[PDB]
């Protein structure tokens, strides 16, 4: 998240972050239906309701651990988040018109690369970031 | 003007294992639609992206009874159906006709997405599909020949039953583009598939 | 009137080896409602589609065990 | 508890509690947007009601007995 805020320092865009491990439900990810008093939208919805621009630098949690332990993924609704021009597609329950996050700059957050979903390992790259040491962890102390 | 308004003619029109060149029809005018299918292997579960109607849900499930009614002649896996989920994507939300949108050309994307082939081009097929391997006529070919010709795709297959749109339909159309017959989806499996099998 | 629209007198209805045809009611009045069973190999489960409610889950078993007695 | 309100009695600056623990949604913890008799805030608002100052010494009651399901 330095590196997000340092890439968010550098387009000057608004950044945030928001959770995404723990995730069972695609009704999390998505909306619910207007069938119980105040319905919802999704988390990523709402999130983009608290951001003033369409065009921020939004970071993800932990992407390699959601769960679903029925039918589908929300590996597939990210996939619609992946492609811009998939993103005036999206499934919505609460809301219905696919809202416009083409230009929300997307940057993500997976400490296990093994434990991303398969059906989106298409179009990641894989960056390590190993470990650190003494000297290393000593000047980044005595640095910062 | 500036850019070209749609993608250029048969540079989207790729031969690729994940996209699909369908038929749609559109009440504005009818256009064609880039189905993209991704199956390597999962649990068996399906799943679905862009404000679908649960109807495509069921036709990819049907696609995926005529895949377990005749698997062995054409390289499918022997039990995928404990072992593969399916993901689809459709760029758009519901057809308001009824019926599948294009059923016989997911059944042929989701069974080149197992025999991980490329799809043909140059040849865009739609239909709707039923449990039987009947592949039961559709109407509004119209709208639907109209599409494939705007696309350059001359070759369209048809369900065996509406043969006798060719004959009500005016010659101008008729002539642009070349039709086939077809009643089983393992006749469309040599149809849209690059290999034979 | 152009092509014949509905299919005519039923001497060679469509090819119906796993299927039959089947007399209804709506609303509006009935329709030829030609059940499709599909017999795909599976584990054994009750798979159901085409926005079905519970009443044909029991007709459903109502026919399997008649035929659980008329296996042979 | 009465740690919390010897801080405060040190701190010469009025010590509050709220049992949160127990709590099912947003909709009692943010309130709820009005449209109706009866609408009211969240309890950290009521709280902090009756507490006549902007700075108090707020102790929270059970933040790990807290209840999700519905309503946020
Ligand atoms: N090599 C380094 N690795 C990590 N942090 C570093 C490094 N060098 C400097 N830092 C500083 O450490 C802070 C960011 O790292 P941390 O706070 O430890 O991790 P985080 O960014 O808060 O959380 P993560 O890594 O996104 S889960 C910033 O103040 C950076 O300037």
């Amino acid at each position: 998240t330095s590196l997000g805020r340092s890439i968010a320092r550098s387009m000057n865009r608004k950044f945030h972050r928001i959770s995404l491990g723990g995730v069972r439900d695609e009704a999390e990810i998505r909306g619910h239906r207007r069938t119980y008093i105040g319905a919802m939208p999704g988390k990523l919805i709402h999130a983009m309701k608290q951001v003033g621009v369409i065009n921020p630098v939004i970071l993800l949690d932990e992407i390699d651990k959601m769960s679903s332990d029925w039918r589908g993924d929300p590996a597939s609704a990210m996939l619609e988040v992946l492609d811009p021009e998939q993103n005036n597609t999206f499934t919505d329950h609460y809301l219905d018109v696919p809202y416009d996050l083409s230009k929300v700059f997307f940057i993500t957050t997976a400490n296990t690369l093994q434990t991303i979903p398969r059906p989106l390992l298409d179009r990641m790259e894989v960056i390590e970031i190993p470990g650190y040491t003494n000297m290393e962890k000593q000047a980044i102390a005595r640095q910062y | 003007l500036g850019i070209p308004r749609y993608r250029p003619d048969k540079a989207e029109t790729e031969p690729q294992v994940g996209t699909a060149q369908g038929l749609a029809w559109t009440p504005v005018g009818g256009t064609l639609l880039t189905i993209e299918v991704a199956a390597v292997p999962g649990s068996g579960k399906l799943s679905l992206t862009g404000q679908l109607g649960e109807v495509m849900k069921e036709s990819a499930q049907a696609a995926l009874t005529y895949l377990r009614a005749h698997t062995q002649d054409y390289g499918l896996p022997e039990d995928f159906y404990n072992k593969v989920d399916l993901h689809v994507h459709v760029p758009d939300g519901a057809t308001p006709k009824d019926g599948p949108s294009a059923g016989i050309t997911m059944a042929t994307a989701i069974a080149s997405a197992l025999s991980r082939r490329p799809a043909r081009m140059d040849i865009a097929m739609t239909g709707e599909v039923s449990l039987r391997g009947k592949v039961m006529p559709i109407g509004g070919v119209k709208e639907k020949l109209l599409a494939a010709h705007q696309a350059g795709i001359h070759k369209i297959v048809l369900p065996k039953d509406n043969e006798a749109q060719l004959e009500e339909l005016p010659k101008e159309v008729l002539e642009g583009l070349e039709i086939k017959l077809v009643e089983d989806v393992g006749e469309v499996l040599e149809y849209l598939l690059l290999p034979e099998p």
